[PDB]
């Protein structure tokens, strides 16, 4: 027989026993993640053990197809997913030492903790009390404390770990023919094969560049009404030309600016829309948020939940006995398991969590036939994407008396629109400054084009540059200010954080379009519309058997990421920003500094 | 005056149903059938005849009857139908063209679901060539994938061609088990013994 018919037979058996042995891999990690217990430890360690073991096997034999001779793409695509070496490739003891730097900067990370310079026996850790202090403090010298000694402290023990940790990560990337780690992290945009739908790994650099530089108008209006209010909460600190202080924008490292809203807020005396207090006034309860937010995906013509998500999943925090881990998630187990776990409180934020998790399963349920290592994302960002355009029409004022949370006599006007869009910009377009050279300072760290001896010296030098954001003291090399963030010490990549907030306003003006919306696509609400409900689901069914460039057509009808619908959003606060901006300079300078 | 009614209720009501590969046939001569066993309906929902009439069960007379039992997926009940293609109907279970008979089949997930998964039930995953209808192929004989003659023994290019079905009861619909009974009907040029009732 030839080789790409004994690689669809090595398949076949595989897709039997991969499904059979990631089920209980997925059922031990949910029943630690409900049931936290020692056996619910020793049973979710032992089952993802024989999950990997089974993994490592079946790719060294996966390795004996040479993927040369195989035609068919669908097949190809499945062994090169199995295919993939990973740290098997570097020697037995730079593995181990390799796992040894990893393992260390997350503990660093995890359990560093800072004291006080008042009392020795009081310290605080990073994710309580530090961050409450970067979010909610009002006074310069308090927060430029913890700013600075979060990393004069936790940044100062990963310095010579990063060092360590590139070498040996481009050592583990050049010996799987890439050119270094960062062009192994942009493998996952590489279509190479498919006539009309190729993209390379280099060209993710140029399209993510290409969008940027049309982001820069809209964030520099927002860079400078930032700067003008914040002049009245810290006098004597901000300049009208400068930058802004890296310790002064919501939270440790300025990626989100949403923390700064109570400072930054148009019309203060109008408050926000929040059905909170109308949720309770109603009764809902756990089960009403989800049943509302499985009505919403019937409207668009996506299927029910399943009889299995009503018994299986945990919707409730289960009180002070079973104690479970409350973060919010959507399980994908396989064989026709779909459970979300959520702690769900009475809150219009967990209403709109309620539709960002069900968006999740609702695209785990349509690519769930296809084979075993096509049950995924088109890439990285395509996820979560879809999840988020679904709270964006759920908590539009259109959706929000639509199900009688809202009062029918309610009127809308333009100083609480801009006071909603806002709030969104500071969270979404305040992060793409920060997402954007955190990503490019670390592909040329891979790509050596920054010696270690300058570290610091372009951290601060494109900080500066692209994002706007000074240093408030100097910083020499003994400095790591990137992995004092979580994702450069947990070793993630970081640029699918930019290409989601650029996907989920693309495929939202797409779906927008197929409702027929009268206005501001910021009003949008595409429930009860099954023509934006069936160009979504022509892109979740396929899951990875297709280009990501072919599924990005199939909603949208472009092949490349464009930032154009992301700019549209925001057009009603672009217009108002730059009313506002015209007595104070649009702008920073990249050679002031507040020290 | 009633008769002997025909041992349907040790095909449906058993407790032992077959694997898909190696599924259990059964004669039926020389008795009434009672196809109104149909009362059964709402754990036994699917039932589809093929080349004769479900009302008109009783309307014709045939001379022998065969039922064919196994556990099947959720999503493979689709391919016990005549004219199919899968890994039920080209390695497990063939049914003919022109097959004349009904298919019943209903959900056993309260009856065939292990917490810990019940891997007693098998199908065929590797054959080297289609089964004939009603062909029942039984065999352990490890399938050759490559060009090396395998010995034996299973190994790259080598398989074993029985496969298991670990069914779970918190498995969705379409991987939990399905019991599925096949009406065969014959007319052998021969006195017709199994009638309905009159
Ligand atoms: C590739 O393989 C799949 C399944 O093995 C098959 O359905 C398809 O026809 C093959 N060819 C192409 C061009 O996709
Ligand atoms: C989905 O399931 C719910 C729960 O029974 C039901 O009320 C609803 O009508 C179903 N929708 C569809 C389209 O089947
Ligand atoms: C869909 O339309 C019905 C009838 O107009 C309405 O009651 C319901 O609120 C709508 N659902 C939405 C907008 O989600
Ligand atoms: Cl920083
Ligand atoms: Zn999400």
């Amino acid at each position: 027989s030839t080789i790409e018919e004994q690689a669809k037979t090595f398949l076949d058996k595989f897709n039997h026993e991969a499904e059979d042995l990631f089920y209980q891999s997925s059922l031990a990690s949910w029943n630690y993640n409900t049931n936290i217990t020692e056996e619910n430890v020793q049973n979710m360690n032992n089952a993802g053990d024989k999950w990997s073991a089974f993994l490592k096997e079946q790719s060294t034999l996966a390795q004996m197809y040479p993927l040369q001779e195989i035609q068919n793409l669908t097949v190809k695509l499945q062994l090169q997913a199995l295919q993939q070496n990973g740290s098997s490739v570097l020697s037995e003891d730079k593995s181990k030492r390799l796992n040894t730097i990893l393992n260390t900067m997350s503990t660093i990370y995890s359990t560093g903790k800072v004291c006080n310079p008042d009392n020795p026996q009081e310290c605080l850790l990073l994710e309580p009390g530090l961050n409450e202090i970067m979010a909610n403090s009002l006074d310069y010298n308090e927060r430029l404390w913890a700013w600075e000694s979060w990393r004069s402290e936790v940044g100062k023990q990963l310095r010579p770990l990063y060092e360590e940790y590139v070498v040996l990560k481009n050592e583990m990337a050049r010996a799987n023919h890439y050119e270094d780690y960062g062009d192994y992290w942009r493998g996952d945009y590489e279509v190479n094969g498919v006539d009309g739908y190729d993209y390379s790994r280099g060209q993710l650099i140029e399209d993510v560049e290409h969008t940027f530089e049309e982001i820069k108008p809209l964030y520099e209006h927002l860079h400078a009404y930032v700067r003008a209010k914040l002049m009245n909460a810290y006098p004597s600190y901000i300049s009208p030309i400068g930058c802004l202080p890296a310790h002064l924008l919501g939270d440790m490292w300025g990626r989100f600016w949403t923390n700064l809203y109570s400072l930054t807020v148009p019309f203060g005396q109008k408050p926000n829309i929040d059905v909170t207090d109308a949720m309770v006034d109603q009764a809902w309860d756990a089960q009403r948020i989800f049943k509302e937010a499985e009505k919403f995906f019937v409207s668009v013509g996506l299927p029910n939940m399943t009889q299995g998500f009503w018994e299986n999943s945990m919707l409730t925090d289960p009180g002070n006995v079973q104690k479970a881990v409350c973060h919010p998630t959507a399980w994908d187990l396989g064989k026709g398991d779909f459970r979300i776990l959520m702690c769900t409180k009475v809150t219009m934020d967990d209403f709109l969590t309620a539709h960002h998790e069900m968006g999740h399963i609702q695209y785990d349920m349509a690519y769930a036939a296809q084979p075993f290592l096509l049950r995924n994302g088109a890439n990285e960002g395509f996820h979560e994407a879809v999840g988020e355009i679904m709270s964006l029409s759920a908590a539009t004022p259109k959706h929000l008396k639509s199900i009688g949370l809202l009062s029918p006599d309610f009127q809308e006007d333009n100083e609480t629109e801009i006071n909603f869009l806002l709030k969104q910009a500071l969270t979404i377009v305040g992060t793409l400054p920060f997402t954007y050279m955190l990503e490019k300072w670390r592909w040329m760290v891979f790509k050596g084009e920054i010696p270690k001896d300058q570290w610091m010296k372009k951290w601060w030098e494109m900080k500066r540059e692209i994002v706007g954001v000074v240093e408030p003291v100097p910083h020499d090399e003994t400095y790591c200010d990137p992995a004092s963030l979580f994702h450069v010490s947990n070793d993630y990549s970081f640029i699918r954080y930019y290409t989601r907030t650029l996907y989920q306003f693309q495929f939202q003006e797409a779906l927008c379009q197929a409702a027929k919306h009268e206005g501001p696509l910021h009003k949008c609400d595409i429930s009860n519309s099954t023509e934006a409900g069936q160009k979504l689901f022509n892109m979740l069914r396929l899951g990875k058997s297709e280009p990501w460039t072919l599924a990005l057509e199939n909603v949208v009808g472009a092949k490349n990421m464009n930032v154009r619908p992301l700019l549209n959003y925001f057009e009603p606060l672009f217009t108002w920003l730059k009313d506002q901006n015209k007595n104070s300079f649009v702008g920073w300078s990249t050679d002031w500094s507040p020290y | 005056n009633i008769t002997n009614l025909c041992p349907f209720d040790e095909v449906f009501n058993a407790t032992r149903f077959a694997s898909v590969y190696a599924w259990n046939r059964k004669r039926i001569s020389n008795c009434v059938a009672d196809y109104s066993v149909l009362y059964n309906l709402a754990p036994f929902f699917t039932f589809k005849c093929y080349g004769v009439s479900p009302t008109k069960l009783n309307d014709l007379c045939f001379t022998n009857v065969y039922a064919d039992s196994f556990v099947i997926r959720g999503d493979e009940v689709r391919q016990i139908a005549p004219g199919q293609t899968g890994n039920i109907a080209d390695y497990n279970y063939k049914l003919p063209d022109d097959f004349t008979g009904c298919v019943i089949a209903w959900n056993s997930n309260k009856l065939d679901s292990k917490v810990s998964g019940n891997y007693n039930y098998l199908y065929r995953l590797f054959r080297k060539s289609n089964l004939k209808p009603f062909e029942r192929d039984i065999s352990t004989e490890i399938y050759q994938a490559g060009n090396k003659p395998c010995n034996g023994v299973a190994g790259f290019n080598c398989y074993f061609p029985l496969r298991s079905y670990s069914f779970r009861p918190t498995y969705g619909v379409g991987h939990q088990p399905y019991r599925v009974v096949v009406l065969s009907f014959e007319l052998l040029h021969a006195p017709a013994t199994v009638c309905g009732p009159k």
